């Protein structure tokens, strides 16, 4: 099959710059165009390179000209997208695409100057009735954007909601539900299960009745 | 006999090597009061060796295979001809 | 670049209906080679954007016979004939015949459905927090439609609403419903100052709010 | 950094058909000529297949044509090689070359009507100096090839793993190795090997006696 | 005139679209009459963009560069056979 | 096809000497443009060829000064100036200039080193072959030189001959030394009808033969 991996993308600070990697396989490289898109917080999408089948030429949008360039590997099959001087407008969603009918899977760039912050975990056990237990995890305080979550290490998934993070000053907040029988629960041991790549973060907590 | 290019029947053939988006081909050929070779005029001659996978007037390239595309040929460049009244 | 105007901005269909996307370019989408390049991406949260339609009506593989594009020089129009659970993201027009491909403003669908009351649930602050010098109250709101919710937190029968954090979830793709999770935040210090701690939370399923709470000693 | 890996290879039955792989990266597949090209016990090289760059012609040695077939996968970057109406000359290591300039590690094929049997593993220990030698007995098996190592690869100075020997359409290997007393007993040495034409992978690990 | 291919200055070029070694591309050109191109002959005039990654006499592909990493000798390409015209 | 001919089959040079071989095609290699597609390539045993010289003379990246190769129409040569460890296996030369690649019959690089006597090693049948009911004795010398060394098997003071298995390693590459193995493999029972087990080995290094025995009783 045809397959396309982006890589790089995390917290650069305004003026910045970074180097975005998009790895493809299933297809002769060099016999298409690829489009670098972008998919901004408002959830619009935008081209910010393209190189043409045979790599003959290179094209970039107005907004983005004279900051981004897009390199390319014949060798590994990789395609390069090297942006500088990075503006508040650049945050996003980053994905490489073979035409739009082949998307890869995306790499998130956060264009802020504050600062890295790790992430707080904390268990939430109900208060010292019923057959439906709901338990909880509170991720509090950490900058940028994306956190992995689970439970029980991915083994528990269904009845689980995953609430997305909010802002309130630098700092990110993110909590999940997770609903089981009041047989499971407290007879196999339930764990919370996060990770934040950007801190080089992933810590587990276990859920203990009150 | 003063055809920098491919002669065929009254018509010159020249070549550009210089890789375009079939909109860009059109417009430069245009502008030299010339046109894109025709998918019709060009096939079943000789001509088909050395303009097979540059465009044609229709925009699509020149083919011998006129296979059913998973690549938007309107997103891809392609050397081109451009074609003129010689005799 | 080639404008790309969808209508409207957000879709609201009970599932069983018919709904309907509009797409208009600023120029004539059609390509020299008779061919028309507009297309149907369809993007869900957390996940990259997947063609549903090429070509103005040609389906690709999977997608189902409820699709249909129709639609020749500026005008252009995506019908899904009975909108489904599994049918919620967003919808994009894109243009292909004139470099570069360039996208509509999306449109995202929302499912209507027959109302469901939420599954609250009240959590005290964590042992850990109370160590570390914060305090952070928490209560689920699971499983509910519509969307529209409210929540109030009552430090011993007194409303607050300072530190107060909502956030919804994406609609469930299998049974249409949204989730909420409050969270109300205070200092170690404030936090053991007070008692009652109350979670109340208004819907329409009911003129009666759903109470949930605590008392810090009782445990 | 160009790479290229031989696959398939098994024992093949005097008439049998076999289909080889050669995987490859770091370099764009069509731009290169590739050859096919075979190790004979005898230890000469024999070119058995080519296919040109960008795929255009493909071409037999006499010995080897009308039975011969170099396939291809342009997406997978991945290069073919079908045999079949096997003879017992085919026998050898076949190699994938990007030119006499990049050669992969190569892949057995063996030409017999002899039957695949698994290894007995035997595990040799001293009877009852400063440096102590440890072996390590495989026996009965068919066909080539083995691998063995010596506590999975971490230790591997001082080894001398002998070349097999048939004796009756049967393989026999034996492998040594030296530490000195400080080491042994004291630390496990664990003798690890794999006959993979037999799914074989037992590990033995030596006791002393 | 009558020239199915290429014409310069007494010359024309007829393109062999069949992909072949050199060995064979110069074989078939002679048993045409004919020979493969001239490096010197068309570098620096405009049959280089028609002729560029096709055989020349010599045994290498006409390029615009003088470069390399491959055996040419083993390789495959397009040719022209030049036969002298008017 | 273009037949290659080298000379000699088997080299067989102390360290630190000169070394040459020669290789003669049926044809000249000299190609139409100038260049003549000669190369020299070095397998090591276990190993894939590599290639050291390309055109007939110029030596590919790492390669030392030493190998040196020359020569123009039908007739070349490979020299080795000073000839060390890591030089052994089989050197090949292959013409590039005719369609298809052919190959010389190959030049085997044998060492000549310093005497060394070998460290010899006996193993009695494990407990576990001695359940299927066969009993085979494993000796092992190593690291010796000279390659020629002679070794018999003595049960209970006479020669035995009947199930011996040889196998001697390639040339050490690094101290280009040579090891054996052998193998004496019997029924069980008549393992059982015997108690003393010698490995005799006559080397060149030593007058005496290296004699390593064990008593069956000796546990």
């Amino acid at each position: 099959e045809v397959k396309l991996v982006e890589s790089g993308g995390g917290l650069v600070q305004p003026g910045g710059s970074l180097k975005l990697s998009c790895a493809t396989s299933g297809f002769t490289f060099s016999d298409y165009y690829i489009y670098w898109v972008r998919q901004t917080p408002e959830k619009r999408l935008e081209w910010v390179a393209y190189i043409s089948n045979g790599g003959y030429k290179t094209y970039y949008p107005d907004t983005v000209k004279g900051r981004f360039t897009i390199s390319r590997d014949n060798a590994k099959n990789i395609l390069y997208l090297q942006m500088s001087r990075l503006k508040s407008e650049d945050t996003g969603i980053y994905y490489c695409a073979r035409g739009m009918d082949y998307w890869g899977q995306g790499t998130s760039v956060t264009v802020s100057s504050a600062k890295t912050t790790a992430p707080s975990v904390y268990p939430l056990a109900p208060v010292c009735t019923g057959s439906s237990v709901t338990l909880g995890c509170l991720v509090k305080g950490y900058f940028p954007e994306p956190v992995t979550l689970t439970w029980n290490s991915g083994s528990l998934s269904s009845g689980v909601h995953t609430f997305p993070a909010v802002l309130q000053s630098d700092l990110y907040t993110l909590s999940s539900s997770v609903t089981v029988t009041s047989s499971t629960w407290p007879s196999q041991s339930i764990t919370c299960n996060v990770a934040h790549p950007a801190s080089s973060t992933k810590v587990d907590k276990k859920i203990e009745p009150r | 006999e003063s055809c920098n290019g491919l002669y065929y029947q009254g018509s010159c053939y020249i070549l550009h090597s210089d890789y375009q988006m079939f909109s860009d081909a059109a417009a430069n050929c245009t502008a030299e009061s010339s046109t894109l070779p025709n998918k019709s005029d060009v096939m079943i001659t000789w001509l088909i060796d050395y303009v097979e996978d540059t465009w044609g007037s229709d925009g699509n390239p020149i083919t011998k295979t006129t296979s059913d595309q998973d690549s938007d040929v309107s997103q891809e460049v392609r050397k081109y001809f451009c074609v003129k009244t010689m005799n | 670049d080639v404008v790309m105007t969808q209508t409207p901005l957000t879709l609201s269909v009970t599932i069983g209906q018919p709904a309907s996307i509009s797409c208009k370019s600023s120029q004539s989408l059609l390509y020299s080679n008779g061919k028309t390049y507009l297309n149907w991406l369809l993007q869900r949260p957390g996940q990259s954007p997947k063609r549903l339609i090429y070509l103005v009506s040609k389906l690709d593989s999977g997608v189902p016979d409820r699709f249909t594009g129709s639609g020749s020089g500026t005008d252009f129009t995506l019908k899904i004939s009975r909108v489904e659970a599994e049918d919620l993201g967003i919808y994009y027009c894109v243009q292909g015949t004139h470099f570069p491909y360039t996208f509509g403003g999306g449109t995202k669908l929302e499912i209507k459905r027959a109302d469901a009351a939420p599954t609250v649930s009240i959590f005290p602050p964590s042992s850990e927090q109370l160590t570390s010098g914060g305090a952070s109250v928490v209560c689920f709101l699971n499983n509910f439609y519509p969307k529209d919710i409210n929540v109030k937190w009552k430090i011993d029968g007194s409303e607050r609403q300072n530190g107060v954090l909502n956030s919804w979830t994406d609609q469930d793709s299998k049974d249409s419903t949204y989730s909420m999770s409050s969270t109300l935040t205070l200092t170690k210090d404030e936090y053991e100052r007070h008692n009652s701690y109350t979670c109340e939370a208004t819907h329409k399923t009911s003129t009666s709010p759903i109470v949930k709470s605590f008392n810090r000693n009782e445990c």
